[PDB]
C-alpha cells in the first residue's frame, strides 16, 4: 500500500501563481519517479509532467511547456509543481501518481494514484449559492406522485452538498451535475418525486452545505394551490 | 527545403538492445550537422570516411541511422576493423566504412537501482556476421557435443546475457547509448544535404 | 508524438454479454529488444482516481477478475470484457508509456443496456420569489428514461429557444440503470413578461410521438 495526499490547490485568478505538493508515504519515494495527471471536469486524464528517481530529469507534455515548472524534495518526501500564468483551460483535477519502474529506460507505467485537488481558474468572489423552491404542487399533477425541486445559482467554487429531509429521504432524489452558467457561476437543481397522498403530511427541506462560504441555509419547500 | 529528424533518434527514451540494433533511413532534408558537432553532450564523435567539419557542404544518395546502447568500456569496438565480441557477433562494421560513430554516457537513463535486466547482448554465436547484419533470432546454442533439442544441460547454452546496468556500476560498466550514421556516397541524385 | 484513438465513445451492454473497446495510435508503441509492447489499460469509476487493468498490453495488474483481456500488437489493441456485472459501469483510458509525452484517451462510458424505457416528464415556471429575484428560471425534469439520446425542445409561444437553454443529465442511475435530465431555460425579467405560454418537448426511443408538458402563466 501507497498513501498519496495532494495538498494545495483551490481558487486562483486568470494569471496567478499557484503550487501544489503531493505528500506520499509507504514506499522509498527517491527510487521511483513520479508524474501529475489532469483531469478538467467530466473530459478524461491528460498527462502533465513526469520526474526522474535523482530529481535530474524532467519531461512535460506539449500544451503546458515552459509555464508549469516540476520539483521534487527527497528530503521531505514531496513532490511539488509550481504553475505560472494560468489560463482559463488549466481548471481541472490533478492527480499525483507512482511510476513503476519495469520499462526499459527510466520512465514507464504509472500504477498507483492519489486522491485529486480542485484548482480551478476564474477570477470571481466565492458568492453564497442562493435557494430557489420548485414546489410544483399545481404545475405537477400526475394523479399520483408529483416531481419537486429545488435550484441553486451563483455560488462558487465547486464542492456543494444537496441534502433533502434531513437525509431521512434517500430514495428518489436525483442528485444532478453542477454546471456554470455562461455568467461564470455555477447551479444546480436536486429533485424528488413524492406521493401525492403524502405532500402536506411531511414537510420537505432542501438544505445546501458549501465548505468554503460554510454555507448552512436551508429553504421549506411547500405546496402551493394557485 | 524541410529538416529532417536527428530529433527522435537522439532524443530517443528508447534505445534498442545492441544485438537487435536499430535502423533508421533519413532522406528529403537539409541536414545541420553543426548541432551535433557543436554539441559538448557527447563523449565519443569520430567520423571515419570523411571531416566531421565538412559535414555540411557534401551530398549524399541516402543516409542511415543505427542505434543501440553498449557498455562504456567497450565502445571502442565500433570500429571498421577492431574484432570483439559485439564488433563480430552483435555489431559488424564494414572495413571500408564512410560515416560518424556518436556515443555519449547515459547512465541516469538506461541504469536502474535494482539493475536494468531488459538490455540483452548476444554470446556464443556459431560465426561472425556480415557487415550490417542484424540477428533477432536467438535458438538454443550448441557448445560440446550434445544435441541440443531445447535442453540446456551443462553444454548447450542460451545466447544471450543481460548487462548490469547498476547506477554504482565503474565508470566504464555504465551504459553509453551509440548512434551511428552510415553515408551512401553514391552519386545517384541527391535526397539529404545540408546548406 | 504518438496520438491514442480509442472507439467507441459509448459501449452499451447488457449483463452477461462481452464487449471490446479498441485502440490505435499514431504510430508503433512497440519495442522489440524485448518483445514487450508499452501500452496499458485504466479504468475510473465517476467520481474516484483511476485503476491499472492491463499493462505490456496484454499482461493484468494483480487483484483484477479474470473477465478482462488485453489482445493486440504494433498500433492496435483492445480491451475484451467477457461477462458483465454491476462493478463494470466505467470510463476506460488507454495509455501509452512509449515516448515521452504520453498520452491518454477520451475514454468509453461502459453503461448497462436494459429494455427501453419511459420517460416521466414535468414542468415549473418560476417561483414567484423569484420573480422578486431577477431570474427567469423554467425546468422540465426528464426522469427514468433510456437510451441516453433525447432531445429538448423548449417552446415559448411555440417558438424554440437558443442559448438561454441549459441542460444536464445524472449518471447511470443506480436502481433502475435508467437516465434523468434537468433542462431549464434562464431568462431575465424583461423578456419573461413578454410570453403567456411555455412548453418542453421530448423525442425518446421509448415515445412513439414526442410528450409535452406546457401550461399558461398565471394558471
Ligand atoms: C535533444 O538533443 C538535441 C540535439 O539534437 C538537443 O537540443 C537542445 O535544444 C535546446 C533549444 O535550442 C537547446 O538547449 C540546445 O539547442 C540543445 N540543448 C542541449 C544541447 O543541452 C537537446 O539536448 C535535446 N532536446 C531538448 C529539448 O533538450
Amino acid at each position: 500500500e501507497v498513501q498519496l495526499v495532494e495538498s494545495g490547490g483551490g481558487v486562483v485568478q486568470p494569471g496567478r501563481s499557484l503550487r501544489l505538493s503531493c505528500a506520499a508515504s509507504g514506499f522509498t519515494f527517491s527510487s521511483y519517479p513520479m508524474h501529475w495527471v489532469r483531469q478538467a471536469p467530466g473530459k478524461g486524464l491528460e498527462w502533465v509532467a513526469v520526474i526522474s528517481y535523482d530529481g535530474s530529469n524532467k519531461y512535460y507534455a506539449d500544451s503546458v511547456k515552459g509555464r508549469f515548472t516540476i520539483s521534487r524534495d527527497n528530503s521531505k518526501n514531496t513532490l511539488y509543481l509550481q504553475m505560472n500564468s494560468l489560463r482559463a483551460e488549466d481548471t481541472a483535477v490533478y492527480y499525483c501518481a507512482r511510476d513503476t519502474e519495469d520499462c526499459s529506460s527510466t520512465t514507464c507505467y504509472v500504477d498507483y494514484w492519489g486522491q485529486g485537488t480542485l484548482v480551478t481558474v476564474s477570477s470571481a468572489s466565492t458568492k453564497g449559492p442562493s435557494v430557489f423552491p420548485l414546489a410544483p404542487s399545481s404545475k405537477s399533477t400526475s394523479g399520483g406522485t408529483a416531481a419537486l425541486g429545488c435550484l441553486v445559482k451563483d455560488y462558487f467554487p465547486e464542492p456543494v452538498t444537496v441534502s433533502w429531509n434531513s437525509g431521512a429521504l434517500t430514495s428518489g432524489v436525483h442528485t444532478f451535475p453542477a454546471v456554470l452558467q455562461s455568467s461564470g457561476l455555477y447551479s444546480l437543481s436536486s429533485v424528488v418525486t413524492v406521493p401525492s397522498s403524502s405532500l402536506g403530511t411531511q414537510t420537505y427541506i432542501c438544505n445546501v452545505n458549501h465548505k468554503p462560504s460554510n454555507t448552512k441555509v436551508d429553504k421549506k419547500v411547500e405546496p402551493k394551490s394557485c | 527545403t524541410n529538416l529532417c529528424p536527428f530529433g527522435e533518434v537522439f532524443n530517443a527514451t528508447r534505445f534498442a538492445s545492441v544485438y537487435a540494433w536499430n535502423r533508421k533511413r533519413i532522406s528529403n532534408c537539409v541536414a545541420d550537422y553543426s548541432v551535433l558537432y557543436n554539441s559538448a553532450s557527447f563523449s565519443t564523435f569520430k567520423c571515419y570516411g570523411v571531416s566531421p567539419t565538412k559535414l555540411n557542404d557534401l551530398c549524399f544518395t541516402n543516409v542511415y541511422a543505427d542505434s543501440f546502447v553498449i557498455r562504456g568500456d567497450e565502445v571502442r569496438q565500433i570500429a571498421p576493423g577492431q574484432t570483439g565480441k559485439i564488433a563480430d557477433y552483435n555489431y559488424k562494421l564494414p572495413d571500408d566504412f564512410t560515416g560518424c560513430v556518436i556515443a555519449w554516457n547515459s547512465n541516469n537513463l538506461d541504469s536502474k537501482v535494482g539493475g536494468n535486466y531488459n538490455y540483452l547482448y548476444r554470446l556464443f554465436r556459431k560465426s561472425n556476421l556480415k557487415p550490417f547484419e542484424r540477428d533477432i533470432s536467438t535458438e538454443i546454442y550448441q557448445a560440446g557435443s550434445t544435441p541440443c533439442n531445447g535442453v540446456e544441460g551443462f553444454n548447450c547454452y542460451f545466447p544471450l546475457q543481460s548487462y548490469g546496468f547498476q547506477p554504482t556500476n565503474g565508470v566504464g560498466y555504465q551504459p553509453y547509448r551509440v548512434v551511428v550514421l552510415s553515408f551512401e556516397l553514391l552519386h545517384a541524385p541527391a535526397t539529404v544535404c545540408g546548406p | 508524438d504518438i496520438v491514442m484513438t480509442q472507439s467507441p465513445d459509448s459501449l452499451a451492454v447488457s449483463l452477461g454479454e462481452r464487449a471490446t473497446i479498441n485502440c490505435k495510435s499514431s504510430q508503433s508503441v512497440l519495442y522489440r529488444s524485448n518483445n514487450k509492447n508499452y501500452l496499458a489499460w485504466y479504468q475510473q469509476k465517476p467520481g474516484q482516481p483511476p485503476k491499472l487493468l492491463i499493462y505490456w498490453a496484454s499482461t493484468r495488474e494483480s487483484g483484477v477478475p479474470d473477465r478482462f483481456s488485453g489482445s493486440g500488437s504494433g498500433t492496435d489493441f483492445t480491451l475484451t470484457i467477457s461477462s458483465l456485472q454491476a462493478e463494470d459501469v466505467a470510463v476506460y483510458y488507454c495509455h501509452q508509456y512509449y515516448s515521452t509525452p504520453f498520452t491518454f484517451g477520451g475514454g468509453t462510458k461502459v453503461d448497462i443496456k436494459r429494455t427501453v424505457a419511459a420517460p416521466s416528464v414535468f414542468i415549473f415556471p418560476p417561483s414567484d420569489e423569484q420573480l422578486k429575484s431577477g431570474t427567469a428560471s423554467v425546468v422540465c425534469l426528464l426522469n427514468n428514461f433510456y437510451p441516453r439520446e433525447a432531445k429538448v425542445q423548449w417552446k415559448v409561444d411555440n417558438a424554440l429557444q437558443s442559448g438561454n437553454s441549459q441542460e444536464s443529465v445524472t449518471e447511470q442511475d443506480s436502481k433502475d440503470s435508467t437516465y434523468s435530465l434537468s433542462s431549464t431555460l434562464t431568462l431575465s425579467k424583461a423578456d419573461y413578461e413578454k410570453h403567456k405560454v411555455y412548453a418542453c418537448e421530448v423525442t425518446h426511443q421509448g415515445l412513439s410521438s414526442p410528450v409535452t408538458k406546457s401550461f399558461n402563466r398565471g394558471e
